RNA sequence: GUAGCGGCGAGCGAAACGGGAAGAGCCCAAACCAACAAGCUUGUUGGGGUUGUAGGACUCCGAUAUGGUAGUCUGUUAGUAUAGUUGAAGGAUUUGGAAAAUUCCGCUAAAGAGGGUGAAAGCCCCGUAGACGAAAUGCUGACAACACCUAGGAGGAUCCUGAGUACGGCGGAACACGAGAAAUUCCGUCGGAAUCCGCGGGGACCAUCCCGCAAGGCUAAAUACUCCCUAGUGACCGAUAGUGAACCAGUACCGUGAGGGAAAGGUGAAAAGCACCCCGGAAGGGGAGUGAAAUAGAUCCUGAAACCGUGUGCCUACAACAAGUCAAAGCUCGUUAAUGAGUGAUGGCGUGCCUUUUGUAGAAUGAACCGGCGAGUUACGAUUGCAUGCGAGGUUAAGUCGAAGAGACGGAGCCGCAGCGAAAGCGAGUCUGAAUAGGGCGAAUGAGUAUGUAGUCGUAGACCCGAAACCAUGUGAUCUA
RNA sequence: AUAUCCGGGAGUCAGACUGCGAGUGAUAAGAUCCGUAGUCGAAAGGGAAACAGCCCAGACCACCAGCUAAGGUCCCAAAAU
RNA sequence: AGGUGUAGUGGUAGGAGAGCGUUCUAAGGGCGUUGAAGGUCGAUCGUGAGGACGGCUGGAGCGCUUAGAAGUGAGAAUGCC
RNA sequence: GGUGAAAUUUUAGUACCUGUGAAGAUGCAGGUUACCCGCGACAGGACGGAAAGACCCCAUGGAGCUUUACUGUAGUUUGAU
């Protein structure tokens, strides 16, 4: 669809033209959820462990003979249900990712773009441009552009100085047009993107 | 990750022993003594709302007896002749007349003997 | 969508049924493996196909047949598949690939007469079955077995 | 690891089109004078793995 | 989990092609030549030569170039590791013992990672982003030096091209392949070739064809692993956990020895760790102090339960009681204020819990009590239900780039779209059969596939605990024979 | 108002007594083994003094309400001396 | 959204369904020296697992909502400490 | 007066008779006896404690032993090479 366009000194100029395969889609609620969780997971290290009664210390010896001393039967002083013994299944290391087929992929992407544009949270800029990299500059481009909520900053490639100045404004996240992700959208209240982020983005997808 | 005991125990087990305030010695302290007796508690608690039904009405009818006697009449006889008169009163109410007054319980009485009479 | 209201579709995602934690759970104490026995055991039960010591029903029965070393399996192509290419064109295991039709020719193509041909094609394959040759040239084709 | 094909039974039946298994028929071997002409010429004929077997089987043959 | 192997059982189980990572090729022996030494050859040295569209020696001519390197403490140079330097921005107010909490206005940010500070700090401290730094010693990369390799073409008369070798018999073994029809590789034993018109392989064997050239050696990278070192990470543990060991742990302790192997963290912000007094021999208390708090006093945060005791509201010395429950006077109390609470004379009814059993109060089993710990899990596969995407199609794997991410690329491959037959093969049919018959299985009469999720199964210790035993290294004759 | 059929998941393969019909036994057994029905199992409640299997009867719960079943009505102990 | 009507609602092995609570993760929204968790007491709420609210103790952290992942629930093992 | 364990232990306000019942009950039924708490004594019962019966049977358990069981094999011996 059509979305205002901005300079980077907040004046509105015309609005500019999205592709409507990309922004102009019906949201998938389910695929964006299954996106969701996917992405989370993936980003689990799974470095958990324990020791089974064979990993912990010691243990080979039979405690006590078989019959005759009044006492349970016992196999070794590292049995489960002994103070000190090994873990009976637990945490053993592994992976948490799985891959959605692409076709889902895409529409997840879609969907989370196609989203910001329905409820107006994609505030595009013709450009982004500073001289040296100043935190007080892009953050009074976004008083600007009347952003105070969480803002994905999708910049275009080679744009240094206000991805510099943009990150450490704590309601900011800085990502280049090529390296754009679901969880990246979703977690944004809104999406700021110039001009050219917003060409390169349509060229992927 | 790894989740310990924490209080869940603790609370669940305190809840029993509340249960089984007053009861003897280890049976209102140790919990799994506590808890078998809250079970039978339980037990005794459930089979006795029916059997208090039964109680009361064992009660009533023989406050009811011993008042019919006192107007010449078996308590048997008084319900069938109850009944006959088409009276309608509940033995909880009888026995409370019997005892707190007299004179309805002998009206009723009366009545009764009248009916049997017809 | 919102991280703070995130939501499966229905019935997509199920709970875990977790056995050997209590007894009005349904699974308590025996974890639905009933009263002793073999399958009671940690480990415990016989081998797939298994029938307790009578002969199984695989003994009973001979082995059959060989496989042959040159066996030829062809990829089958039915005419109706051929309507979707346009009068005059040329079928070819590459053109079949392309589309789609074809991943994998195997020995090569073979084509079938299942359904009814209604474009003219001229198409190439390693063999053709003798009704689906009539099919192809009654449409006015020709056949070329490459 | 994969799940193994029972390989004996591989060599005895056979995945029809309908999923159903084909299979050659027991007391085909010998001892013909102990079987009536109608035993051997019916018994020359395929037969069906019966639906209680099958699934006692089914998963030894899942990637025949 | 295919082809196969297999008491054709249980099970075992390839390879090539295709797609990737990484890539690199080279030296000898012999002929022949030269030198030397020796007993025409017979050794040493150097040259020469290196292979299959056969190469080389040799004999002809013709160029002393051009390229390459898996060479060296050869220097020079840069980088880098091993110390470091620098590094923005806050004051009040309310509460408090203390402010970073709060309120008020400010500011800094290429730094809002994190830690510390008397509670929770972008601006107090250490840091962080960023910029910067090396006398010395390593390591790496270049550059230079030096060293070491690197000839084309035409001729075949002759010579060379790995012997006790190949191969064979016998006996074993390795090949997924258990002697099998058993090729290929190897070991022991015995026998034992050819050599370019030659030799080996193409799964017994022969012919033909094709592909190669054994019996000599060397060779980076892509691969495996981590005792250690540096910087980090975690829907990993948080002291019965996590290493056996957070603590002076492989210690104490046990054992002749091999060997077995513990327990044990927390005052407070700061010791400010209680001057002095009093009872006591001391221990220990009581004051007085310190402190925000000492019922935080070192057995020191919190401080559950079992268990032990003190006070006392109600009850109890004619009663046979799984001990509660229902009914109930009296007495004593006053709440999450509820047709309240505690106790309870007396009355009715009433044989615990668990396990295991046809059946257990059971005179079957298990638990002294309390607390903590303690049992269906994960991975890879199979299959079904549910769900989503796409749909006669669905989908990528390894890998490459990328935050240990998403994603992109990657179509090799896998499932599905056609079946029937042991098979040749035919094909909406096909097999059986002489059959246009009948019958079997199929089509008619279509839905699949990827992923998630759950149920179940398979391979794994596979829900947890338990044998007597078996095997393989070790340690013991300080007891005893 | 169920039947089949297709598929996912089981558990069960020690049963007991009672009535009836048989065998075995001595027309003994709380015996043994079948058939048949019931109950127990896996069923609390009422009756049979107590008493899984007998008789009556199937507890989602509340009531200090009523009617009945087996079995009962002199006292224990509800109801006809 | 609810209402009416009829019927049904004992249960072992076992199948199905739906939930309670525990720790952690993410996002959102909050509470804490004007006292978090934990402990203890109470005559509190819900159909159940269980949930609040007060007093006291305690001295730093912790709820709630939605979704996710689990070393997720103990009274019995002559269990271990 | 000083010092001070242990086995055992589901909680116990822990009688008798006859009966009942998994067929031998302190605990169930009916009846009988019995004020509350101990001390010194005795062992009839708690199928008392101790030991997951050793007898008996079973487990396609184990071990040691035997032989004209099976299959192997060290050794010995005979021949070929
Ligand atoms: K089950
Ligand atoms: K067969
Ligand atoms: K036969
Ligand atoms: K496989
Ligand atoms: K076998
Ligand atoms: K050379
Ligand atoms: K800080
Ligand atoms: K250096
Ligand atoms: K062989
Ligand atoms: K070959
Ligand atoms: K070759
Ligand atoms: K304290
Ligand atoms: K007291
Ligand atoms: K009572
Ligand atoms: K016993
Ligand atoms: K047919
Ligand atoms: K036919
Ligand atoms: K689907
Ligand atoms: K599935
Ligand atoms: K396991
Ligand atoms: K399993
Ligand atoms: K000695
Ligand atoms: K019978
Ligand atoms: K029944
Ligand atoms: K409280
Ligand atoms: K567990
Ligand atoms: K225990
Ligand atoms: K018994
Ligand atoms: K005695
Ligand atoms: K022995
Ligand atoms: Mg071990
Ligand atoms: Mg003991
Ligand atoms: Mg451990
Ligand atoms: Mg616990
Ligand atoms: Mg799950
Ligand atoms: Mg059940
Ligand atoms: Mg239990
Ligand atoms: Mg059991
Ligand atoms: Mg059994
Ligand atoms: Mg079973
Ligand atoms: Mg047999
Ligand atoms: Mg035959
Ligand atoms: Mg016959
Ligand atoms: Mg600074
Ligand atoms: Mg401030
Ligand atoms: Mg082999
Ligand atoms: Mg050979
Ligand atoms: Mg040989
Ligand atoms: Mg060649
Ligand atoms: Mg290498
Ligand atoms: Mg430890
Ligand atoms: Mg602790
Ligand atoms: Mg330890
Ligand atoms: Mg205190
Ligand atoms: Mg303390
Ligand atoms: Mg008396
Ligand atoms: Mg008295
Ligand atoms: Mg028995
Ligand atoms: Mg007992
Ligand atoms: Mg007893
Ligand atoms: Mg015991
Ligand atoms: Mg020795
Ligand atoms: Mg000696
Ligand atoms: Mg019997
Ligand atoms: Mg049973
Ligand atoms: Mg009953
Ligand atoms: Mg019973
Ligand atoms: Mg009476
Ligand atoms: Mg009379
Ligand atoms: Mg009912
Ligand atoms: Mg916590
Ligand atoms: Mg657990
Ligand atoms: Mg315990
Ligand atoms: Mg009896
Ligand atoms: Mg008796
Ligand atoms: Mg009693
Ligand atoms: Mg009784
Ligand atoms: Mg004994
Ligand atoms: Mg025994």
């Amino acid at each position: 669809p059509n979305v205002a366009l901005f300079k980077q000194d907040g004046t509105q100029n015309g609005e500019i033209t999205l592709n409507e395969e990309i922004f102009g889609i019906e949201p998938n609620e389910s695929v964006v959820y299954d996106a969701i969780i996917m992405q989370r997971a993936s980003l689990r290290q799974g470095t958990h462990a324990v020791k089974n009664r064979s990993a912990v210390r010691g243990g080979g010896r039979k405690p006590w003979r078989q019959k005759g001393t009044g006492r349970a039967r016992q196999g070794s002083i590292r049995s489960p249900q002994w103070r000190g013994g090994g873990v009976v299944f637990g945490p053993t290391p592994r992976s948490y990712s799985y891959k959605f087929p692409k076709k889902v992929r895409r529409l997840a992407m879609k969907s989370v773009l196609s989203d910001k544009v329905a409820e107006n949270n994609l505030v595009a800029v013709e450009g982004l441009s500073f001289d040296a990299p100043k935190t007080k500059e892009f953050k009074q481009v976004l008083a600007n552009l009347s952003i105070d909520t969480k803002v994905l900053v999708v910049l275009e490639n080679g744009n240094d100085f206000a991805a510099l100045s943009a990150r450490n404004l704590p309601n900011v996240s800085v990502v280049t047009s090529d390296n754009v992700s679901v969880l990246d959208v979703v977690s944004a209240n809104k999406v700021l993107a110039t001009q050219t982020a917003l060409t390169q983005i349509e060229e992927v997808l | 990750a790894r989740v310990k005991g924490g209080t869940v125990t603790r609370k669940r087990r305190k809840k029993v022993l509340k249960l089984a305030k007053g009861y003897y010695g280890s049976k209102h302290t140790l919990f799994k003594s506590a808890k078998e007796q809250v079970m039978n508690s339980y037990y005794y608690a459930f089979r006795d709302r029916r059997q208090k039904k039964r109680d009361f009405r064992k009660l009533w009818i023989a406050r009811i007896n011993a008042a019919a006697r006192m107007n010449g009449l078996s308590y048997s006889k008084l319900m069938h002749g109850l009944k006959l008169a088409e009276i309608d009163i509940n033995r909880k109410m009888l026995a409370d007349l019997a005892v707190n007054d007299a004179a309805a319980f002998t009206a009723l009485a009366e009545q009764a003997k009248d009916a049997l009479s017809k | 969508m919102k991280l703070h209201e995130l939501k499966p579709a229905e019935g997509s995602r199920q709970v875990r049924n977790r056995v050997g934690r209590g007894t009005s759970s349904g699974n308590g104490k025996t974890a639905g493996r009933g009263q002793k026995g073999q399958k009671a055991r940690s480990g415990g039960g016989v081998r797939l196909g298994f029938e307790g010591g009578q002969t199984p029903l695989f003994r009973r029965l001979p082995k059959r047949g060989f496989t042959n070393i040159n066996r030829k399996d062809y990829a089958v192509v039915n005419l109706d598949t051929l309507n979707r290419f346009e009068d005059g064109t040329e079928v070819t295991p590459v053109v079949l690939k392309e589309a789609g039709i074809v991943k994998n020719e195997k020995a090569g193509i073979k084509v079938l007469a299942d359904g009814e041909l209604t474009k003219k094609l001229t198409v190439k394959a390693a063999k053709f079955s003798k009704s689906a040759q009539e099919a192809i040239e009654a449409a006015g084709g020709s056949i070329e077995v490459i | 690891p994969k799940q193994k094909t029972h390989r004996g039974l591989a060599k005895r039946v056979k995945r029809t089109g309908g999923g159903g298994l084909k299979r050659g028929r027991a007391f085909t071997s010998h001892r013909f004078h102990g079987k009536t002409k109608k035993q051997r010429r019916q018994l020359r004929k395929a037969s069906m793995v019966a639906k209680g077997d099958y699934k006692r089987i089914r998963q030894q043959l899942a990637r025949m």
